[PDB]
């Protein structure tokens, strides 16, 4: 508890890293036609934010 | 007895008896089995 912070026709894109006790994150936001598989082409996700943790994770899960 | 110790950047303050022995030491200190932390006897 060390460490504390404060900041279907649309697609969300994130990436999550860990490394060297840092936590990294990117992503990117679209309006999209079809819903159900991701659009076939290109654009690339830029950062968000890199946090100084230097927790040890091996599991993740989503919030509804 | 306040000062304490046992990849890059961690940091873990686990509780966790050091399983020193063949032992599954389940939490009981004795041979081979100690809680992780020693202290500095500054
Ligand atoms: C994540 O957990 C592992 C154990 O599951 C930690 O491993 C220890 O790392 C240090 C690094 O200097 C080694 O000297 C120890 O020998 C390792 N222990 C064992 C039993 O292998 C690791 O440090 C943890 N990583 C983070 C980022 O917290």
């Amino acid at each position: 508890c060390t460490f504390e912070y404060v900041s279907f026709k649309n697609l969300r894109e994130f990436v999550f890293k860990n490394i060297d006790g840092y936590f990294k994150i990117y992503s990117k936001h679209t309006p999209i036609n079809l819903v159900r598989d991701l659009p076939q082409g290109f654009s690339a996700l830029e950062p968000l934010v890199d946090l100084p943790i230097g927790i040890n994770i091996t599991r993740f899960q989503t919030l509804l | 007895y306040n000062y304490r110790y046992r990849k890059p950047f961690e940091r873990d303050i686990s509780t966790e008896i050091y399983q020193a022995g063949s032992k599954p030491c389940n939490g009981v200190e004795g041979f081979n089995c100690y809680f992780p932390l020693q202290s500095y006897g500054f």
